[PDB]
């Protein structure tokens, strides 16, 4: 659960989104898309697995985890998508085609939003172009993203958590900064107030050797739990992997339907034949000869022609 | 398809920081100075100027490739199998061979 | 680098993943942290 | 001179973006974005945000956000 840095937000302006789209893949056959970000879905802010919320990295000055019902993630690209499942660091949904796919926290007056400029296509399997799988048709071999959460398409890891400085956590009270901690928090501190310094304090305490802010950055401990290898984080002194989590929506071989197209009219004629054709969507009519060459030939038809 | 990974960048705000090398595919960091940079809570290091900032990146298979991926042979010297069906007289016979 | 062969490992499980990529990192030139860089689409990709 | 942030050189001679000069953080050694902007903190009438934005404090509980701090759906009041 971490804050992470997007090229695009709500406003138009790059910004800090709590929810940060780190990667995207597409290759379901069905047009659904894992998306992986910096929010955490199913979750309880204590990091139990209640599956109808969900918790990210608190927005403000004293950084803590808070939560929402998972109801509140709108994933959306030319229009709005059917989710079809989460969990932790990822979502699963189906998305028309679009060049960009936009996640986002419609939390009324706390709406926030990522955007990628990743580009999305209604690709489809077998070798007729379709708008939406027909029944008249038949199974052939595809590949799509189980539903089932449970199911691991891998696994990516996290490190402990670097340092996250607050500009909130320094005031320059006396004409020397001051470490003013949020309250009872184990806030650590750093800073070459004239010479390299730092300590941890639970509590107001007055710095010494420098005048302004620039030279002192502060945080805490919040090493309790693991960030996303995103660079939206600096790193841990030491970034050495902490375990791993597995990726969910694991990409599985099943069936799908596909189009039969009216059966083709063929005409017979001397060493040669006509094919009558007549295809609504792209159709790759595709033939060899059996001779020595082979003579391949393709072409993806459309409408009525031979 | 390489899933490109930049790892979270690592600062020594007011010292070197060594551009040593790693096993990681493409493994090609390189090291930048005065990167002074803020995170969302503000200003993120202990100098104003020789903050020095390692950069990182390598690639690794993305995780879909357990389905998506390719693998290229090398292929000699095919061998033909075939499957026989042999019939003669009142007896019928099934066969396989190299 | 673009072309077909762009990452390449004798098992897809493996860690001894070897890779040409033209990858290029760029100076953090943003006042917010970040590690701009860009390299050659993948060139797997480009092949399909 | 022009430069990475195509705008104002701060008095140690690093380049700084006058995009950053009212935004409340020193960017350089000296000079630093301490010259003046205006930055008016309206009357109460208009809520303030955090970032010091002016927004009408009626659409504290609007169910849309009037500044990108998000401070009008504060649990507090709404
Ligand atoms: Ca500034
Ligand atoms: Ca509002």
């Amino acid at each position: 659960p971490y804050l992470g840095f997007c090229p695009y937000c709500r406003h138009s302006a790059p910004c800090f989104s709590p929810i940060k789209i780190e990667n995207v893949w597409d290759e379901s056959d069905d047009g659904s898309i894992r998306i992986q970000v910096s929010a955490q879905f199913g979750y309880d802010q204590a990091g139990t697995a209640d599956v109808t919320k969900f918790r990210y990295m608190s927005y403000d000055h004293d950084h803590d985890i808070k939560e929402d019902s998972v109801k509140k993630i709108a994933i959306s690209t030319s229009g709005p998508c059917r989710r079809l499942g989460h969990k932790g660091y990822f979502l699963l949904a189906q998305c028309p085609p679009g060049d960009s796919v936009t996640v986002s926290i419609t939390s009324g007056a706390s709406e926030n939003s990522c955007t990628v400029e990743k580009k999305i296509r209604r690709k489809f399997v077998g070798r007729e172009e379709y708008l939406f799988p027909p029944v008249h048709g038949k199974l052939v071999k595809c590949h799509v993203y189980d539903h089932l959460k449970e199911t691991s398409a891998g696994y990516i890891t996290m490190h402990r958590p670097g340092p996250h400085a607050y500009k909130s956590y320094l005031e320059e009270a006396s004409g020397e900064v001051y470490i003013k901690p949020p309250s009872g928090k184990n806030v650590t501190y750093e800073c070459k107030c004239g010479d390299y310094s730092t300590g941890i304090v639970s509590t107001r305490t007055k710095m010494n050797g420098c005048t302004k802010a620039k030279q002192c950055i502060a945080y805490k401990s919040d090493q309790t739990k693991w960030v996303y290898n995103s660079p939206d984080l600096i790193r841990h002194t030491d970034h050495s992997v902490q375990g791993k989590l597995h990726i969910p929506f694991r990409l599985t071989p099943t069936f799908c339907p596909v189009p039969l197209a009216h059966t083709p009219t063929v005409t017979k004629w001397f060493k040669g034949i006509t094919l009558h054709l007549t295809a609504t969507r792209p159709t790759l009519l595709t033939t060899r000869k059996l001779g020595l060459r082979a003579d391949a030939t393709a072409e993806w038809i459309t409408g009525t022609t031979s | 398809k390489f899933h490109t990974v930049i790892p979270s960048p690592q600062v020594k705000c007011c010292g070197s920081l060594e551009c040593k090398a790693s096993s990681k595919a493409d493994y090609t960091c390189r090291v930048f100075g005065g990167v002074y940079p803020f995170m969302w809570g503000g200003a993120q290091c202990f100098c104003d100027s020789e903050n020095t900032q390692l950069s990182e990146a390598y690639v690794e298979f993305a995780p879909d490739c357990t389905i998506d991926h390719a693998v290229a042979l090398k292929v000699h010297t095919a061998a033909l199998k075939v499957g026989l069906r042999i019939v003669y007289g009142n007896t019928t016979a099934h066969l396989d061979t190299f | 680098p673009g072309a077909f062969g762009d990452i390449q490992a004798s098992s897809l499980d493996a860690t001894d993943i070897v890779a040409r990529t033209d990858i290029r990192l760029l100076k953090p030139s943003v006042k917010n942290i970040h590690v701009p860089y860009t390299q050659a689409v993948s060139g797997y990709e480009m092949w399909k | 001179a022009k430069c990475e942030p195509s705008q104002f050189q701060c008095t140690n001679g690093r380049c700084i973006t006058l995009l950053w000069k009212c935004d409340g953080d020193e960017d350089c050694v000296d000079g630093s974005d301490e010259k003046n902007c205006v930055k008016k903190t309206c009357a109460e009438s208009d809520f303030v945000c955090n970032n010091g934005q002016c927004v009408p404090s009626r659409w504290k509980c609007d169910g849309d956000p009037d500044c990108e701090d998000g401070s009008d759906e504060s649990p507090e009041q709404c």
